[PDB]
């Protein structure tokens, strides 16, 4: 368990950084008061359904970004929160094949 | 080196 | 009991999807036997979605198809068999999960 | 984005234990070393863009907007509008059938007629 | 002494293995390539002496001062997943890149 | 406590139907013989068959001076009443599938020389045949020639 | 011509209509496939809790978690412990 | 039962960020303190949450991505319809151009 | 959430691409084509015109006859493999076959009788 | 216990922490079939200590003889007269956590050639019921050229020469 040699050491911060990676981040979400069952009770309300279907909903169908990009789940965004070269990869949520 | 292979050894 | 039964079937065909077991079971001999195949036969109740909802390991249905070909269990009786079988269903497994997950990431770092 | 919000959420976690078992592991005695300091920048560093990247797939995440009610009314709308693309489909492809019979007769009479002559 | 007399023995085997495996390969080859036209005496004639000369030749190798094998043990050295050119030669084809599968089946 | 994919459709296709459309198929093709067609089958495919030579011949110039040709539900049937008898046909596109001649009969059949036998040996025959078809396997204008 | 053209057109039809009748045949087996969501939630719970559905984060070429009941767990399991 | 679903997720990220602040807090004044067994108890039924909410995410990730994937299948039998409609409309025009060079050239 | 409601919702089969043959070392492989407008000349080949060569006579003494070169030829591979010291030993354990029984007598008299 | 080459015994917990060191151990987890309660190995762990102590107490020691790291362990059972005096017994092997007892090179030669002769003697038996004889008619189982060929031949040679294949 002593490890701690320069190579040993070095190879632990390449392997970490791979799998976890102007601010070109999401859009800050707030609060969510009204939710469609329980907080609003406006369960099946028609405008809520035709909503997610082909409008933009900020957290419902998709993630809103900053530059203005919309990325929906099936889509897979890069985004770089650091102020580096190396940019963060979010994967996509259907991941639908 | 050469543990037991369940998919092959690359 | 009928539970007995239903539990010993339900242990039997979740262990089928076993390439070891199925190249133990065709070098015993246990496949040449007519009483084997018209068992296999009956146990294709599984394949009901009330009875499937019990599966743990659904590997073993589509095996049991390939069983009632009669074709599968002349052959088998090799260990060159089980050795195929078993190294592609790992590699399906493994490769699809990981192989998803590293296309993806990789895509989405060479794009940036 | 799911699984990649799990695998964010224990790798904030394994950064904690990472954290606490090296800054109290490995450090100068003391007086009553830079390396040291250099590891805890770093890791600090580490375990706030997790977090950051935590909130952002999160302020992404779905909207409280969905998982009961409008579920139960979509899969039904669906099931109703696949029913009825279904059926005109099957009417398409009933016109393309009675079309391609049409003209696979006339050349066979072409063909006919051709031979005969 | 004992150990280049054993090795003589052994070397014998193998020549007894070899025709054998010789004989019954192209005996087999024979029947399929001519299926009909073979008759009862060419295949008993072919059947009785490869097998009658290749076995009583090998039980008598087997008994005629030669040294006692079941003294000897066989133990694998090293196994390697290697691809190897060299055994794949030597065993005419079969058995090649001596993985973990072949010593518990051979 | 976190789980994988929540298994996205493979619990999906067990419910619905049964046959594993995951994994490799080669299990099927290395150790399954395939099961043959049947008549009903070997009808439909025939008469297939018979369109794709009838628009082969019509666009094909066959030789006037005689060309009975008969689709026999699977072959042209290219005989002359006394002298030929070729069987040719496709095997699938029509811009560039080559022919098959398949049968070689010699009609020169008399009853005065040759007494209860051909005409010629079969093997001439056969070589005949091999010739032929690889010299239609050139896709050139085969029925003039 | 007419006729070549013709057969071009009739080939078209026909893979067209044989791609819909795929798609028939793809609606006839999800008429019989509708079923209860929640059943499907938990069925891909149980595939998936363990790992048989996906292939886990780690899984190198040496694995005792197996596509199959190991032999320990067969070992165990009612199957031949009954049976003795 | 407000039961945001992103609002409570921001929430408990939130919360372990400053529940191991205040571990960290533990270590510093009193590690011999009852607490942080407490503490070590804490952030783990916060972590849980944490899990057991995405994955309600994921009953709703399976039935909302199962909502979009039924979506695009419907959507993808539209496009088949279509381009039948319009194969349709091609071969019609194709007759009655050729058609009209028929008795055009008569 | 609370008293979830199931609908019935129905799905389509996603086959959309399949993997017939898995190679080693990844490298997937996408062998089906899903072609129909070919697969018909793909089964007029398969129609007919007019499991070894022939092989519906003597079939058994054909398989055992190559089972027994099959043994014969893996023992002289062994030997071959003993022939030199290429993964592979000799050391001669100082041991003795020693067998409680009157075996060998009842044995060989049988073995003569049948 | 019927035939000790014919056994195999292993466990998975054991097989991830396999090391040179605990080669020896994996032989002693007992309710082994190839190891015995009467080895010293077992003798000492029940006492306490391993050192020098196989050269002084001689008797049934089993030793590693060559080992590969990953899994090749090759295990050896010697029976000691007397220190500097060694009885090799047995050897056992253990290849991917799986032991086997290593075959004479003669037993195993004789399973071998009865295995291979005995299909050599089904096979013949099978032969010998369908030949079937008469003198009249000679031996069954129980399941040219008319000469005008060269001028054929010719004419074949012609019409290639005419007609010249286009493969």
């Amino acid at each position: 368990l002593s490890r701690n040699e320069i190579i040993q050491s070095y190879l632990s911060r390449q392997s970490s950084l791979l799998s976890s990676s102007a601010r070109q981040l999401h859009v800050l979400v707030p609060q969510s008061p009204p939710t469609d069952l329980p907080g609003l009770t406006r369960e099946v309300t028609q405008d809520d359904l035709d909503r997610i279907q082909a409008s933009q909903w900020p957290g419902v169908n998709g993630c809103q970004d900053t530059q203005g990009n919309w990325y929906d789940w099936t889509q897979c965004i890069s985004l770089d929160p650091h102020g580096d070269d190396g940019r963060l990869n979010i994967l996509p949520y259907v991941c639908l094949d | 080196s050469y543990s037991p292979t369940s998919p092959s050894y690359s | 009991g009928n539970r007995l039964r239903f539990q010993l079937e339900l242990e039997f065909v979740q262990c089928l999807a076993n390439p070891n077991y199925l190249n133990f079971l065709a070098q015993r001999g246990y496949f040449k036997d007519k009483a084997f195949v018209n068992y296999l036969k009956y146990l294709l109740y599984w394949k009901d979605p009330e009875y499937a909802k019990y599966l743990k390991y659904p590997q073993c249905l589509h095996m049991l198809e390939l069983l009632q070909y009669e074709h599968f269990r002349k052959e088998l009786v090799n260990a060159q068999c089980a050795k195929f079988i078993d190294e592609q269903q790992i590699l399906h497994w493994q490769h699809y999960s990981r192989k998803r997950m590293r296309l993806q990431q990789a895509l989405a770092e060479q794009q940036q | 984005r799911l699984t990649q919000l799990q695998d964010a959420v224990n790798s904030l976690a394994d950064q904690f234990c990472n954290a606490i078992g090296v800054l109290q592991q490995c450090g100068p005695p003391a007086s009553f070393a830079n390396p040291t300091e250099e590891y805890a920048q770093l890791f600090a560093a580490l375990i706030a863009r997790t977090a950051k990247d935590i909130d952002v797939l999160i302020d992404s995440l779905p909207s409280e907007e969905s998982t009961a009610a409008l579920q139960a009314a979509s899969l039904y709308k669906l099931e109703e509008e696949n029913h009825e693309a279904a059926t005109c489909l099957e009417d398409v492809v009933y016109r393309g059938d009675m079309l391609l019979e049409k003209i696979q007769s006339a050349l066979a009479d072409i063909a006919q007629s051709q031979l005969k002559t | 002494r004992e150990e280049k007399q054993l090795e003589a023995s052994l070397d014998a085997l193998l020549s007894q293995v070899a025709d054998l495996k010789n004989s019954l390969g192209s005996f087999i080859c024979k029947l399929e390539n001519e299926y009909g036209r073979l008759t009862w005496p060419s295949v008993l004639d072919s059947f009785a002496l490869l097998s009658g000369q290749l076995n009583t030749l090998n039980k008598v190798l087997k008994h005629e001062k030669t040294p006692l094998f079941r003294n000897q043990v066989i133990i694998p050295l090293v196994l390697s997943p290697d691809r190897d050119e060299d055994l794949m030669r030597q065993t005419e084809g079969r058995v090649p890149v001596f993985s973990h599968e072949v010593v518990p089946d051979h | 406590a976190r789980l994988p994919s929540f298994a996205i459709p493979y619990a999906i296709d067990v419910l619905t139907t049964g046959s594993y459309p995951r994994l490799p198929t080669c299990i099927r093709d290395k150790i399954i013989p395939p099961d043959p067609i049947t008549k009903i089958e070997k009808q439909a495919t025939l008469h297939q068959l018979n369109q794709i030579l009838r628009h082969r011949l019509v666009t094909t110039d066959l030789p006037p001076q005689l060309a009975n040709l008969t689709v026999a539900n699977g072959r042209v049937k290219f005989r002359v009443e006394g002298e030929f008898e070729a069987t040719l046909t496709v095997m699938g596109d029509d811009p560039d599938v080559p022919w098959r001649l398949l049968k070689l009969e010699i009609l020169v059949e008399d009853k005065e020389t040759g007494d209860g036998r051909a005409l010629v040996h079969s093997m001439q025959i056969s070589f005949i045949h091999q010739l032929v078809q690889s010299r239609l396997f050139a896709d050139e204008k085969p029925l003039q020639d | 011509q007419l006729q070549k053209q013709l057969k071009e057109a009739e080939q078209i039809l026909a893979t067209a209509v044989y791609q819909a009748k795929e798609k028939l045949k793809s609606i006839e087996k999800a008429r019989k496939g509708a079923i209860s969501s929640e059943e499907i939630i938990k069925y891909a719970h149980r595939i998936s809790a363990s790992n048989a559905v996906c292939a886990p984060l780690t899984w190198v070429p040496g694995d005792p978690r197996r596509p199959y009941p190991t032999d320990l767990e067969m070992r165990s399991g009612l199957l031949g412990q009954m049976n003795n | 039962m407000q039961f945001d679903h992103k609002k409570e997720l921001r929430k408990l990220n939130m919360s372990i960020l400053i529940n191991f602040l205040d571990l960290l807090d533990i270590l510093i004044r009193s590690p011999g303190s009852i607490k942080r067994e407490e503490k070590l108890e804490d952030l783990k039924l916060l972590f849980v949450h944490v899990h057991h909410l995405i994955n309600e995410y994921r009953p709703h990730q399976a039935r909302e991505t199962l909502r979009v994937m039924m979506e695009v299948q419907k959507r993808q039998r539209l496009e088949t319809a279509e381009r039948f409609q319009k194969h349709l409309e091609r071969v019609i025009e194709m007759i009655q151009n050729c058609l009209a060079s028929l008795p055009d050239d008569l | 959430m609370s008293g979830v409601r199931a609908v019935r919702i129905s799905i389509e089969s996603a086959c959309e691409k399949q993997v017939h043959e898995v190679g080693l070392d990844g490298t997937e492989t996408y062998l089906p084509p899903l072609s129909m407008s070919q697969n018909l000349a793909r089964l007029a080949q398969r129609i007919d015109f007019s499991f070894q060569p022939s092989l519906w006579p003597w079939d058994s003494v054909r398989n055992n006859l190559r089972s027994a070169l099959t043994e014969m030829c893996v023992l002289y591979d062994v030997l071959s493999i003993v022939r030199d010291k290429k993964f592979m030993t000799l050391d001669p354990v100082s041991q003795d076959a020693l067998p409680p029984k009157q075996n060998p007598q009842t044995l060989q008299l049988i073995s003569k009788k049948k | 216990r019927d035939n000790l080459l014919g056994i195999s015994w292993v466990d998975s917990s054991w097989i991830p922490i396999l090391n040179s060191g605990s080669v020896l151990d994996y032989f002693s987890e007992r309710s082994n079939p190839f190891y015995d309660r009467t080895c010293n190995n077992e003798v000492v762990k029940m006492q306490r200590l391993t050192l020098e102590h196989l050269n002084q107490m001689v008797g049934i020691e089993y030793i590693l003889l060559h080992a590969q790291e990953p899994i090749l362990f090759i295990i050896r059972k010697q029976q000691r007269q007397s220190p500097a005096q060694v009885i090799p017994l047995a050897d056992y092997y253990i290849i991917a956590g799986v032991i086997y007892q290593a075959p004479d090179l003669g037993s195993v030669i004789n399973s071998r050639v009865l295995t291979a002769v005995h299909g050599i003697q089904s096979a013949f038996d099978e032969a010998m019921s369908y030949c079937r004889y008469h003198p009249s008619k000679g031996y069954w189982w129980h399941f040219s050229s008319i000469f005008q060929r060269q001028r054929v031949d010719a004419l074949l040679l012609d019409l290639r020469q005419k007609f010249p294949p286009k493969f």
